[PDB]
Protein backbone atom coordinates (compact mmCIF):
# COMPACT_ATOMS: atom_id res chain seq x y z
CA UNK A 1 0.00 0.00 0.00
CA UNK A 2 1.31 3.48 -0.73
CA UNK A 3 3.40 0.65 16.16
CA UNK A 4 6.48 0.99 18.13
CA UNK A 5 6.89 2.59 21.66
CA UNK A 6 8.81 5.36 20.53
CA UNK A 7 5.73 6.54 18.17
CA UNK A 8 3.31 6.42 21.51
CA UNK A 9 5.75 7.73 23.50
CA UNK A 10 5.55 10.95 20.60
CA UNK A 11 1.58 10.72 20.08
CA UNK A 12 0.81 11.17 24.28
CA UNK A 13 3.97 13.98 24.42
CA UNK A 14 2.13 15.59 21.51
CA UNK A 15 -1.18 15.24 22.84
CA UNK A 16 -0.03 17.07 26.50
CA UNK A 17 0.50 20.28 24.10
CA UNK A 18 -1.86 23.61 25.52
CA UNK A 19 -2.01 25.04 21.78
CA UNK A 20 -3.06 21.30 20.63
CA UNK A 21 -6.42 22.18 19.08
CA UNK A 22 -4.72 25.46 17.06
CA UNK A 23 -1.58 23.19 15.95
CA UNK A 24 -3.61 20.56 14.19
CA UNK A 25 -6.38 22.61 12.69
CA UNK A 26 -3.57 25.16 10.86
CA UNK A 27 -1.46 22.18 9.99
CA UNK A 28 -3.80 20.14 7.71
CA UNK A 29 -3.44 22.81 5.11
CA UNK A 30 0.29 24.72 5.98
CA UNK A 31 -0.40 27.05 2.76
CA UNK A 32 -3.23 28.68 3.25
CA UNK A 33 -3.88 31.74 5.38
CA UNK A 34 -6.08 32.41 8.00
CA UNK A 35 -9.64 30.68 7.93
CA UNK A 36 -9.18 29.11 11.46
CA UNK A 37 -12.92 28.15 11.74
CA UNK A 38 -13.24 26.58 8.51
CA UNK A 39 -9.91 24.73 9.23
CA UNK A 40 -11.22 23.39 12.57
CA UNK A 41 -14.42 21.94 11.28
CA UNK A 42 -12.56 20.15 8.84
CA UNK A 43 -10.15 18.29 11.41
CA UNK A 44 -13.38 17.40 13.71
CA UNK A 45 -14.93 15.77 10.42
CA UNK A 46 -11.05 13.61 9.74
CA UNK A 47 -11.53 12.77 13.30
CA UNK A 48 -15.43 11.90 13.21
CA UNK A 49 -18.23 11.38 15.96
CA UNK A 50 -18.63 7.57 17.47
CA UNK A 51 -20.41 4.48 15.53
CA UNK A 52 -23.11 3.30 17.74
CA UNK A 53 -25.05 0.32 17.11
CA UNK A 54 -28.12 -1.31 19.08
CA UNK A 55 -29.83 -4.79 20.14
CA UNK A 56 -32.82 -2.44 18.72
CA UNK A 57 -33.73 0.64 17.84
CA UNK A 58 -30.83 0.50 14.87
CA UNK A 59 -27.50 1.96 14.47
CA UNK A 60 -26.41 5.74 14.56
CA UNK A 61 -23.75 7.35 12.54
CA UNK A 62 -20.49 8.73 13.53
CA UNK A 63 -19.88 10.69 9.72
CA UNK A 64 -20.02 15.08 9.43
CA UNK A 65 -21.20 16.28 6.39
CA UNK A 66 -19.87 19.70 5.67
CA UNK A 67 -21.09 22.81 3.43
CA UNK A 68 -18.94 25.60 2.29
CA UNK A 69 -20.42 28.68 0.58
CA UNK A 70 -19.58 31.93 -0.64
CA UNK A 71 -17.73 34.65 -2.63
CA UNK A 72 -15.72 33.48 -5.94
CA UNK A 73 -12.30 33.43 -5.08
CA UNK A 74 -11.95 32.62 -1.65
CA UNK A 75 -9.87 29.82 -1.85
CA UNK A 76 -12.84 26.67 -1.15
CA UNK A 77 -11.70 24.31 -4.23
CA UNK A 78 -8.30 24.69 -2.62
CA UNK A 79 -9.17 23.16 0.44
CA UNK A 80 -10.62 20.44 -1.51
CA UNK A 81 -7.35 19.37 -3.04
CA UNK A 82 -5.43 18.94 0.95
CA UNK A 83 -8.77 16.92 2.06
CA UNK A 84 -8.71 14.87 -0.57
CA UNK A 85 -4.74 14.10 -0.38
CA UNK A 86 -5.11 13.81 3.51
CA UNK A 87 -7.57 10.83 3.31
CA UNK A 88 -6.77 7.16 2.86
CA UNK A 89 -9.92 6.73 0.79
CA UNK A 90 -11.98 9.30 -0.79
CA UNK A 91 -13.02 10.98 -4.38
CA UNK A 92 -12.93 14.56 -5.87
CA UNK A 93 -15.59 15.23 -7.95
CA UNK A 94 -17.45 18.06 -9.91
CA UNK A 95 -20.98 18.70 -9.97
CA UNK A 96 -21.47 18.94 -14.03
CA UNK A 97 -19.58 15.99 -13.48
CA UNK A 98 -21.98 13.22 -12.14
CA UNK A 99 -25.18 11.13 -12.63
CA UNK A 100 -26.88 9.64 -10.29
CA UNK A 101 -25.96 6.41 -11.47
CA UNK A 102 -22.52 7.31 -11.50
CA UNK A 103 -22.71 8.90 -7.95
CA UNK A 104 -24.25 5.67 -6.49
CA UNK A 105 -24.13 2.51 -8.52
CA UNK A 106 -24.62 0.89 -11.95
CA UNK A 107 -25.98 -1.92 -13.59
CA UNK A 108 -24.10 -3.33 -16.00
CA UNK A 109 -25.96 -9.21 -15.17
CA UNK A 110 -23.74 -7.19 -12.93
CA UNK A 111 -23.71 -4.11 -10.28
CA UNK A 112 -20.91 -1.87 -10.44
CA UNK A 113 -19.72 0.74 -7.63
CA UNK A 114 -19.91 4.64 -8.10
CA UNK A 115 -18.47 7.23 -6.06
CA UNK A 116 -20.07 7.34 -2.46
CA UNK A 117 -19.88 3.38 -2.83
CA UNK A 118 -15.82 3.77 -3.64
CA UNK A 119 -15.43 6.14 -0.88
CA UNK A 120 -16.83 3.96 1.96
CA UNK A 121 -15.26 5.03 4.96
CA UNK A 122 -13.66 8.02 3.45
CA UNK A 123 -14.65 11.55 2.48
CA UNK A 124 -16.18 12.44 -0.83
CA UNK A 125 -15.32 15.92 -1.55
CA UNK A 126 -17.79 17.82 -4.23
CA UNK A 127 -17.13 20.92 -5.75
CA UNK A 128 -19.09 23.54 -8.12
CA UNK A 129 -21.91 21.41 -6.11
CA UNK A 130 -24.03 24.31 -7.07
CA UNK A 131 -24.08 23.31 -10.90
CA UNK A 132 -25.85 19.78 -10.66
CA UNK A 133 -29.79 19.40 -10.93
CA UNK A 134 -32.25 18.51 -8.21
CA UNK A 135 -32.69 15.14 -9.98
CA UNK A 136 -29.19 13.95 -9.08
CA UNK A 137 -29.03 15.94 -5.54
CA UNK A 138 -31.87 13.89 -4.72
CA UNK A 139 -30.25 10.75 -4.44
CA UNK A 140 -27.56 12.05 -1.70
CA UNK A 141 -30.96 12.57 0.42
CA UNK A 142 -31.33 8.93 1.61
CA UNK A 143 -27.38 7.96 1.53
CA UNK A 144 -26.46 11.12 3.98
CA UNK A 145 -29.22 10.51 6.42
CA UNK A 146 -29.22 6.45 6.38
CA UNK A 147 -25.81 5.88 5.24
CA UNK A 148 -27.16 3.26 2.97
CA UNK A 149 -28.25 2.79 -0.68
CA UNK A 150 -31.50 0.97 -1.45
CA UNK A 151 -31.55 -0.46 -5.39
CA UNK A 152 -34.48 -1.79 -7.22
CA UNK A 153 -34.33 -2.32 -10.90
CA UNK A 154 -34.87 -5.27 -13.78
CA UNK A 155 -33.03 -8.60 -12.30
CA UNK A 156 -31.45 -6.60 -9.29
CA UNK A 157 -32.88 -5.84 -5.47
CA UNK A 158 -30.50 -5.30 -2.69
CA UNK A 159 -29.33 -2.37 0.23
CA UNK A 160 -25.15 -1.37 0.30
CA UNK A 161 -23.47 -0.27 2.97
CA UNK A 162 -22.03 3.78 2.44
CA UNK A 163 -20.37 5.38 5.84
CA UNK A 164 -19.24 7.96 2.90
CA UNK A 165 -18.71 11.55 4.69
CA UNK A 166 -19.52 14.16 2.52
CA UNK A 167 -17.67 17.75 1.96
CA UNK A 168 -19.31 20.41 -0.67
CA UNK A 169 -18.58 23.79 -1.82
CA UNK A 170 -20.84 25.84 -3.84
CA UNK A 171 -21.43 29.73 -4.80
CA UNK A 172 -24.69 31.73 -3.92
CA UNK A 173 -27.87 32.61 -5.99
CA UNK A 174 -26.86 35.46 -8.36
CA UNK A 175 -22.78 33.96 -7.50
CA UNK A 176 -21.96 36.41 -5.03
CA UNK A 177 -23.40 37.01 -1.90
CA UNK A 178 -26.28 39.73 -2.07
CA UNK A 179 -27.01 41.21 1.41
CA UNK A 180 -30.28 42.36 0.68
CA UNK A 181 -31.62 38.67 0.44
CA UNK A 182 -32.05 36.48 3.76
CA UNK A 183 -29.22 33.72 4.27
CA UNK A 184 -31.25 31.08 3.31
CA UNK A 185 -32.58 32.29 0.20
CA UNK A 186 -28.90 33.19 -0.73
CA UNK A 187 -27.47 29.89 0.00
CA UNK A 188 -30.81 28.33 -2.42
CA UNK A 189 -31.10 24.36 -1.32
CA UNK A 190 -34.17 22.94 -0.49
CA UNK A 191 -34.53 22.55 2.83
CA UNK A 192 -34.76 18.90 3.04
CA UNK A 193 -31.09 18.92 1.63
CA UNK A 194 -30.05 22.13 3.93
CA UNK A 195 -31.06 20.15 6.87
CA UNK A 196 -28.78 17.13 6.37
CA UNK A 197 -24.65 18.93 6.32
CA UNK A 198 -23.71 19.41 10.28
CA UNK A 199 -22.01 22.66 9.26
CA UNK A 200 -22.44 25.10 7.28
CA UNK A 201 -20.39 27.92 6.43
CA UNK A 202 -20.41 31.31 5.28
CA UNK A 203 -17.26 32.96 3.90
CA UNK A 204 -17.28 36.37 2.65
CA UNK A 205 -14.70 38.71 0.58
CA UNK A 206 -15.12 41.40 2.60
CA UNK A 207 -12.71 44.58 1.44
CA UNK A 208 -9.89 45.51 4.43
CA UNK A 209 -6.74 46.91 4.36
CA UNK A 210 -5.33 45.15 6.97
CA UNK A 211 -5.95 41.92 5.82
CA UNK A 212 -5.35 42.72 1.91
CA UNK A 213 -1.76 43.80 2.77
CA UNK A 214 -0.97 40.73 4.94
CA UNK A 215 -2.69 38.62 2.05
CA UNK A 216 -0.49 40.16 -0.29
CA UNK A 217 2.76 39.63 1.13
CA UNK A 218 1.63 35.86 1.71
CA UNK A 219 1.22 35.22 -1.69
CA UNK A 220 3.83 36.93 -3.15
CA UNK A 221 6.42 35.57 -0.76
CA UNK A 222 5.81 32.29 -2.67
CA UNK A 223 7.46 33.65 -5.65
CA UNK A 224 10.89 35.04 -3.93
CA UNK A 225 11.87 31.22 -4.54
CA UNK A 226 11.84 29.12 -7.67
CA UNK A 227 10.74 26.12 -5.40
CA UNK A 228 9.79 27.45 -2.36
CA UNK A 229 10.75 26.66 1.38
CA UNK A 230 8.51 29.23 2.68
CA UNK A 231 5.16 28.42 4.78
CA UNK A 232 2.79 30.29 6.39
CA UNK A 233 4.00 29.36 9.83
CA UNK A 234 6.53 28.41 11.99
CA UNK A 235 5.56 25.28 14.02
CA UNK A 236 3.74 23.13 11.85
CA UNK A 237 3.37 18.93 12.02
CA UNK A 238 4.94 16.81 8.98
CA UNK A 239 1.67 15.38 7.55
CA UNK A 240 3.56 11.35 7.66
CA UNK A 241 3.07 12.33 11.82
CA UNK A 242 -0.25 13.68 11.42
CA UNK A 243 -1.91 10.97 9.86
CA UNK A 244 -0.33 8.57 12.25
CA UNK A 245 -2.14 10.47 15.53
CA UNK A 246 -5.46 10.82 13.21
CA UNK A 247 -5.04 6.98 12.34
CA UNK A 248 -4.04 5.72 16.23
CA UNK A 249 -7.02 7.94 17.57
CA UNK A 250 -9.62 6.63 15.48
CA UNK A 251 -8.84 3.02 16.49
CA UNK A 252 -8.13 3.17 20.24
CA UNK A 253 -10.64 5.73 21.23
CA UNK A 254 -14.00 5.54 22.03
CA UNK A 255 -15.55 8.65 23.97
CA UNK A 256 -18.62 8.37 26.33
CA UNK A 257 -21.59 11.01 27.41
CA UNK A 258 -20.89 12.23 30.76
CA UNK A 259 -24.17 13.43 33.03
CA UNK A 260 -22.71 16.60 33.19
CA UNK A 261 -22.43 16.60 29.23
CA UNK A 262 -26.49 15.16 29.11
CA UNK A 263 -27.03 18.47 30.96
CA UNK A 264 -25.48 20.99 29.12
CA UNK A 265 -26.94 19.79 26.05
CA UNK A 266 -30.23 19.61 27.18
CA UNK A 267 -29.93 23.01 28.28
CA UNK A 268 -28.15 24.57 25.23
CA UNK A 269 -31.18 22.26 23.05
CA UNK A 270 -33.92 24.61 24.81
CA UNK A 271 -31.56 27.55 24.33
CA UNK A 272 -31.45 27.37 20.44
CA UNK A 273 -34.66 25.94 19.86
CA UNK A 274 -36.75 28.69 22.29
CA UNK A 275 -37.31 31.49 20.35
CA UNK A 276 -35.57 27.56 13.49
CA UNK A 277 -33.02 24.96 15.10
CA UNK A 278 -34.62 20.90 14.67
CA UNK A 279 -34.01 18.13 16.39
CA UNK A 280 -31.01 17.35 13.87
CA UNK A 281 -29.27 20.52 15.91
CA UNK A 282 -29.16 18.36 19.22
CA UNK A 283 -27.30 14.61 17.27
CA UNK A 284 -24.89 16.69 14.85
CA UNK A 285 -23.93 18.54 18.66
CA UNK A 286 -23.75 14.99 20.21
CA UNK A 287 -21.36 14.27 17.15
CA UNK A 288 -19.07 17.33 17.12
CA UNK A 289 -18.69 16.89 20.73
CA UNK A 290 -17.25 13.61 20.37
CA UNK A 291 -14.75 14.49 17.53
CA UNK A 292 -13.27 16.85 19.89
CA UNK A 293 -13.38 14.46 22.50
CA UNK A 294 -11.55 11.92 20.21
CA UNK A 295 -8.60 14.61 18.91
CA UNK A 296 -7.95 14.77 22.93
CA UNK A 297 -7.39 11.47 23.37
CA UNK A 298 -10.51 11.14 26.19
CA UNK A 299 -12.41 8.36 26.89
CA UNK A 300 -15.78 10.88 28.33
CA UNK A 301 -17.14 13.72 26.68
CA UNK A 302 -17.20 16.80 29.12
CA UNK A 303 -18.64 19.98 29.63
CA UNK A 304 -15.72 21.58 27.87
CA UNK A 305 -16.11 19.64 24.54
CA UNK A 306 -20.05 20.02 24.33
CA UNK A 307 -19.31 24.29 24.44
CA UNK A 308 -16.79 23.70 21.78
CA UNK A 309 -19.79 22.19 19.80
CA UNK A 310 -21.84 25.16 19.98
CA UNK A 311 -19.08 27.65 19.72
CA UNK A 312 -18.33 26.52 16.30
CA UNK A 313 -22.12 25.77 15.23
CA UNK A 314 -22.64 29.53 16.04
CA UNK A 315 -19.75 30.50 14.30
CA UNK A 316 -20.00 28.75 11.36
CA UNK A 317 -23.19 30.25 9.78
CA UNK A 318 -22.58 34.50 11.01
CA UNK A 319 -25.07 33.89 13.50
CA UNK A 320 -24.17 36.68 15.98
CA UNK A 321 -24.25 39.32 12.96
CA UNK A 322 -27.40 38.08 11.98
CA UNK A 323 -30.75 40.34 12.29
CA UNK A 324 -32.54 37.65 14.82
CA UNK A 325 -35.89 38.58 13.08
CA UNK A 326 -35.09 39.59 8.77
CA UNK A 327 -33.04 37.11 8.49
CA UNK A 328 -30.31 39.33 6.46
CA UNK A 329 -26.72 39.69 7.54
CA UNK A 330 -25.06 43.54 8.00
CA UNK A 331 -22.01 43.26 6.57
CA UNK A 332 -20.42 46.08 9.02
CA UNK A 333 -20.21 43.51 12.03
CA UNK A 334 -18.21 41.06 9.65
CA UNK B 1 -50.95 10.94 8.56
CA UNK B 2 -49.28 14.61 8.30
CA UNK B 3 -46.33 15.00 11.39
CA UNK B 4 -45.60 18.74 11.99
CA UNK B 5 -43.18 20.15 14.02
CA UNK B 6 -45.25 22.16 16.72
CA UNK B 7 -42.32 23.67 19.03
CA UNK B 8 -42.80 23.83 22.73
CA UNK B 9 -40.54 23.92 25.36
CA UNK B 10 -42.29 20.87 27.56
CA UNK B 11 -42.22 18.83 24.56
CA UNK B 12 -38.68 20.13 23.99
CA UNK B 13 -37.03 19.32 27.13
CA UNK B 14 -38.48 15.95 27.13
CA UNK B 15 -37.83 14.63 23.68
CA UNK B 16 -34.16 16.43 23.91
CA UNK B 17 -33.90 14.11 27.05
CA UNK B 18 -35.00 10.84 25.46
CA UNK B 19 -32.27 11.25 22.40
CA UNK B 20 -29.52 12.08 24.89
CA UNK B 21 -30.45 8.86 27.06
CA UNK B 22 -30.16 7.09 23.48
CA UNK B 23 -27.04 7.97 23.23
CA UNK B 24 -25.90 7.60 26.21
CA UNK B 25 -27.09 4.33 26.97
CA UNK B 26 -27.53 1.81 24.14
CA UNK B 27 -29.84 -0.86 24.96
CA UNK B 28 -31.26 0.51 28.39
CA UNK B 29 -33.39 3.42 27.56
CA UNK B 30 -36.28 1.67 25.41
CA UNK B 31 -37.78 -0.48 28.18
CA UNK B 32 -40.81 -2.27 25.78
CA UNK B 33 -44.04 -3.49 27.46
CA UNK B 34 -43.14 -6.92 25.79
CA UNK B 35 -40.45 -9.18 23.68
CA UNK B 36 -40.20 -9.10 20.22
CA UNK B 37 -40.25 -12.58 19.51
CA UNK B 38 -42.97 -12.74 22.24
CA UNK B 39 -44.78 -9.62 20.00
CA UNK B 40 -44.85 -11.96 16.59
CA UNK B 41 -45.84 -15.16 18.30
CA UNK B 42 -49.40 -13.11 19.18
CA UNK B 43 -49.78 -11.46 16.27
CA UNK B 44 -49.23 -14.91 14.55
CA UNK B 45 -51.96 -16.11 17.33
CA UNK B 46 -54.24 -13.21 16.17
CA UNK B 47 -54.71 -13.64 12.65
CA UNK B 48 -56.16 -16.53 13.37
CA UNK B 49 -59.69 -15.17 13.98
CA UNK B 50 -62.39 -14.32 11.69
CA UNK B 51 -64.85 -11.79 13.48
CA UNK B 52 -68.04 -11.41 12.76
CA UNK B 53 -70.09 -8.13 12.90
CA UNK B 54 -72.78 -7.59 15.34
CA UNK B 55 -76.13 -6.42 15.27
CA UNK B 56 -75.78 -3.05 16.95
CA UNK B 57 -72.66 -2.15 15.23
CA UNK B 58 -74.71 -2.70 11.70
CA UNK B 59 -77.07 -0.12 13.17
CA UNK B 60 -73.80 2.58 14.55
CA UNK B 61 -72.03 2.63 11.18
CA UNK B 62 -74.56 3.98 8.96
CA UNK B 63 -74.95 6.91 12.00
CA UNK B 64 -70.97 7.44 12.21
CA UNK B 65 -71.27 7.00 8.52
CA UNK B 66 -74.11 10.32 7.94
CA UNK B 67 -71.83 12.31 10.28
CA UNK B 68 -68.76 11.91 8.65
CA UNK B 69 -71.05 12.55 5.06
CA UNK B 70 -72.26 15.98 6.94
CA UNK B 71 -68.98 16.76 7.99
CA UNK B 72 -67.69 16.36 4.01
CA UNK B 73 -70.96 18.66 3.39
CA UNK B 74 -60.35 18.27 1.88
CA UNK B 75 -60.94 15.19 0.42
CA UNK B 76 -64.44 14.40 -0.54
CA UNK B 77 -66.05 11.35 1.73
CA UNK B 78 -67.31 8.62 -0.87
CA UNK B 79 -68.22 5.03 -0.05
CA UNK B 80 -64.76 3.75 0.06
CA UNK B 81 -64.24 5.66 3.60
CA UNK B 82 -67.24 3.10 5.07
CA UNK B 83 -65.77 0.51 3.93
CA UNK B 84 -62.47 1.05 5.13
CA UNK B 85 -64.08 1.71 8.62
CA UNK B 86 -65.10 -1.33 8.70
CA UNK B 87 -61.22 -3.27 7.65
CA UNK B 88 -60.40 -1.32 10.61
CA UNK B 89 -63.33 -2.25 12.94
CA UNK B 90 -62.01 -5.73 11.67
CA UNK B 91 -58.29 -5.72 12.67
CA UNK B 92 -59.34 -3.84 15.84
CA UNK B 93 -61.42 -7.04 17.05
CA UNK B 94 -58.57 -9.05 16.11
CA UNK B 95 -56.20 -7.57 18.00
CA UNK B 96 -58.24 -8.17 21.24
N1 LIG C 1 -6.52 32.81 2.07
C1 LIG C 1 -5.93 32.37 0.96
N2 LIG C 1 -4.83 31.59 1.08
C2 LIG C 1 -4.24 31.13 -0.01
N3 LIG C 1 -4.57 31.34 -1.29
C3 LIG C 1 -5.67 32.10 -1.38
C4 LIG C 1 -6.39 32.65 -0.34
N4 LIG C 1 -7.46 33.39 -0.81
C5 LIG C 1 -7.37 33.27 -2.12
N5 LIG C 1 -6.30 32.51 -2.53
C6 LIG C 1 -5.92 32.17 -3.90
O1 LIG C 1 -6.96 32.57 -4.78
C7 LIG C 1 -7.34 31.46 -5.63
C8 LIG C 1 -8.64 30.88 -5.12
O2 LIG C 1 -9.06 29.83 -6.02
P1 LIG C 1 -10.16 28.79 -5.58
O3 LIG C 1 -9.59 27.77 -4.67
O4 LIG C 1 -10.87 28.18 -6.79
O5 LIG C 1 -11.18 29.67 -4.77
P2 LIG C 1 -12.68 29.30 -4.73
O6 LIG C 1 -13.28 29.63 -3.35
O7 LIG C 1 -12.93 27.87 -5.10
N6 LIG C 1 -13.32 30.36 -5.81
P3 LIG C 1 -14.40 29.80 -6.95
O8 LIG C 1 -13.94 28.54 -7.60
O9 LIG C 1 -14.49 30.96 -8.02
O10 LIG C 1 -15.78 29.63 -6.22
C9 LIG C 1 -6.16 30.50 -5.56
O11 LIG C 1 -5.11 30.86 -6.44
C10 LIG C 1 -5.70 30.67 -4.12
O12 LIG C 1 -4.33 30.32 -4.01
MG1 LIG D 1 -12.60 27.37 -6.93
Amino acid sequence: KVITDQDLAKIREVAAREDLYSLLARSIAPSIYELEDVKKGILLQLFGGTNKTFTKGGRYRGDINILLCGDPSTSKSQILQYVHKITPRGVYTSGKGSSAVGLTAYITLVLESGALVLSDGGVCCIDEFDKMSDSTRSVLHEVMEQQTISIAKAGIITTLNARSSILASANPIGSRYNPNLPVTENIDLPPPLLSRFDLVYLVLDKVDEKNDRELAKHLTNLYLEDKPEHISQDDVLPVEFLTMYISYAKEHIHPIITEAAKTELVRAYVGMRKMTATTRQLESMIRLAEAHAKMKLKNVVELEDVQEAVRLIRSAIKDYATDPKTGKIDMNLV
Amino acid sequence: FVILDDCNEKIDTELASHIVDLHMKRDEAIEPPFSAEQLRRYIKYARTFKPILTKEARSYLVEKYKELRKDDASYRITVRQLESMIRLSEAIARAN
